[PDB]
């Protein structure tokens, strides 16, 4: 399906940060990258996970927006 | 008197005993006073709404909060049901805040439980910013009246030189 | 168990659809009927107006 | 003279203020109930009084009681229930 | 976090929606009556004054 992609440093606090705004509303879906290449920042090959949420108000579009700008992530496009 | 203002998922309806009844899980083992507080059935229309209202309330909360302070340091310099040693949290309708929680309920004569919650926002709002700037006028009179006074009073006071 | 929770919300996003669509529908369909009721109305107006005229004439 | 009438305009004033403050803050407890929570909007609210020294216990009694229900995703950011400060 | 976690966390995410959706489709439809009968006087009005000129 689909791959999104982050750093994956602290996953384990973007993804409390992301309850924290709002707990437990929306499914949180999981996908992986099998032998990821050269990271485009880090310069380097690690492995690379993410989880991505559609949500239907704006305000939590915001608020991920500015979570995921805060956070070590490439959740871009729609 | 400082309070906890805690709210559990209150699936069943032994969580009353069991915030309250049964000393494994009460608090301070049903030593602590834990009192049921008496909402409205007010609805959340959208998420979206939702967390607005989380926002708005979190800074209307700061701002009335901010004000009863002035208003009671206002008080206190007047010396009127309360002092800096005494009386330094305000009464709710003339009691204090134990009695009042002990009977709480949100209040229909401040906004009706009818009202959506923007509006009830709103309303509330509304009235504190006008308490406030009923207070600053108040308070500008006093002060007025207590800076010209004290400076009449010292004008014929002090030694012969300036007396 | 994620795939069940996707299928689950679509459902629900489905319904929400069905619903507005729905009550659109409706409202575009009471309006008809308003119409129709309004022009009844009318012609009941014009069958009076037209009497009295011919009491007049 | 104006004192006299002044402070008990001000004392009424204030009382009404402080109840707007219980008010709006139960309603923010209400909310933020709602959205950690969901719906139906049946929570177990209480307004607690400590004992003295008992900080401990109750964020022991508090946290068992209600951190195996919910999740780990919930201090000042993740807290097992609704909890605001009363300064009074 | 388990799977019933998960579930819960998904019966969350439908009750919003469905919330909204219904709240939504009952203000639709309480304007839609409203509109209904603001319509309906707007042109009845409209043209019983002309049919009088007419008239």
């Amino acid at each position: 399906f689909v791959a999104g992609v982050i750093n994956r440093e602290r996953i384990p606090t973007f993804e409390r940060m992301l309850w924290r705004v709002c707990r437990g509303n929306v499914f949180l879906r999981q996908a992986e990258i099998e032998n990821p290449l050269e990271d485009p920042v880090t310069g380097d090959y690690v492995h690379k996970s993410v989880f991505i949420i559609f949500f239907q108000g704006d305000q939590l579009k915001n608020r991920v927006k500015k979570i995921c700008e805060g956070f070590r992530a490439s959740l871009y496009p729609c | 008197t400082e309070f906890w203002l805690i709210s559990a998922p209150g699936e069943k309806t032994c969580q009353q005993t069991w915030e309250k009844l049964h000393a494994a899980t009460t608090k301070n083992n049903n030593l602590a006073v834990s009192s049921k507080f008496n909402i409205p059935d007010l609805k959340v229309g959208t998420l979206d709404v939702l967390v607005g209202l989380s926002d708005e309330l979190a800074k209307l909360d700061a701002f009335v909060e901010g004000v009863v302070k002035k208003v009671a340091q206002y008080m206190a310099d007047v010396l009127e049901d309360s002092k800096d040693k005494v009386q330094e949290n305000l009464l709710a309708s003339g009691v204090d805040l134990v009695t009042y929680i002990t009977r709480f309920q949100w209040d229909m004569a401040k906004y009706p439980i009818k009202q959506s919650l923007k509006n009830i926002s709103e309303i509330i709002a509304k009235g504190v910013t006008q308490i406030d700037n009923d207070l600053k006028s108040r308070a500008s009179a006093y002060n007025n009246l207590k800076g010209n006074l004290q400076n009449l009073e010292r004008k014929n006071a002090g030694s012969l030189l300036t007396r | 168990s994620q795939s069940q929770g996707i299928q689950q919300l679509l459902q629900a996003e489905k319904r929400a659809a069905e619903k507005v669509a729905d009550a659109r529908k409706r409202k575009a369909r009471r309006l008809k009927q308003a119409k129709e009721e309004a022009q009844m109305e009318v012609e009941q107006y014009r069958r009076e107006r037209e009497q009295e005229f011919q009491s007049k004439q | 003279k104006q004192f006299g009438p002044l402070v008990r305009w001000l004392k009424v004033n204030f009382s009404e203020a402080f109840i707007a403050w219980i008010h709006i803050k139960a309603l923010r407890v209400f909310v933020e109930s709602v959205l950690r929570y969901g719906l139906p909007v049946n929570f177990q609210a209480m307004l607690l009084q400590p004992n003295k020294k008992s900080v401990k216990k109750l964020r022991e009694v508090l946290h068992e009681l209600y951190k195996h229900l919910d999740s780990s995703a919930a201090q000042q950011e993740y807290y097992p229930y609704v909890y605001y400060k009363i300064d009074c | 976090l388990s799977d019933a976690d998960v579930q819960k966390q998904i019966k969350h995410m439908m009750a919003f929606i469905e919330q909204e959706a219904n709240e939504k489709a009952e203000e639709i439809d309480a304007k839609a009556e409203e509109e209904f009968n603001i319509e309906k006087g707007r042109l009845v009005q409209t043209q019983r004054l002309k049919i009088m000129e007419y008239y």
